[PDB]
């Protein structure tokens, strides 16, 4: 029985370390890729339009 | 970009238009060059070879 109940805190303890810091880093990643996609998109138009003067 | 894209169109005009201003300043000098040229006999020939 000690170890059962060192089996459900150690799961939740995986879960609280490991599985939701991967969700933030996700999270993270794809905010992070939405701001470097933009502010590509920006120079590239502002680029094309500046050969095109 | 748009204020170096009009810096070089206003330039370029000014400088071709300079262009066109020496080119009729010199076809109506070369063609008085030629009227002038019109009344030469061989003595100005001679003067023109021994010159050269």
């Amino acid at each position: 029985a000690v170890e059962a109940q060192e089996i459900l805190r150690t799961d939740k303890e995986l879960i609280a370390t490991v599985r939701r810091p991967a969700e933030a880093e996700a999270h993270r990643i794809q905010q992070i890729a939405e701001g470097e996609k933009v502010k590509q998109v920006l120079l590239a138009q502002a680029e094309a339009e500046k050969i095109r003067k | 970009a748009e204020a170096e894209a009009a810096s070089v169109r206003m330039r370029g005009e000014a400088e071709a238009f300079a262009i066109g201003a020496r080119a009729r300043a010199e076809a109506e000098q070369m063609a008085k060059k030629a009227e002038a040229f019109q009344l030469y006999q061989e003595a100005a020939q001679l003067d023109m070879l021994l010159e050269k």
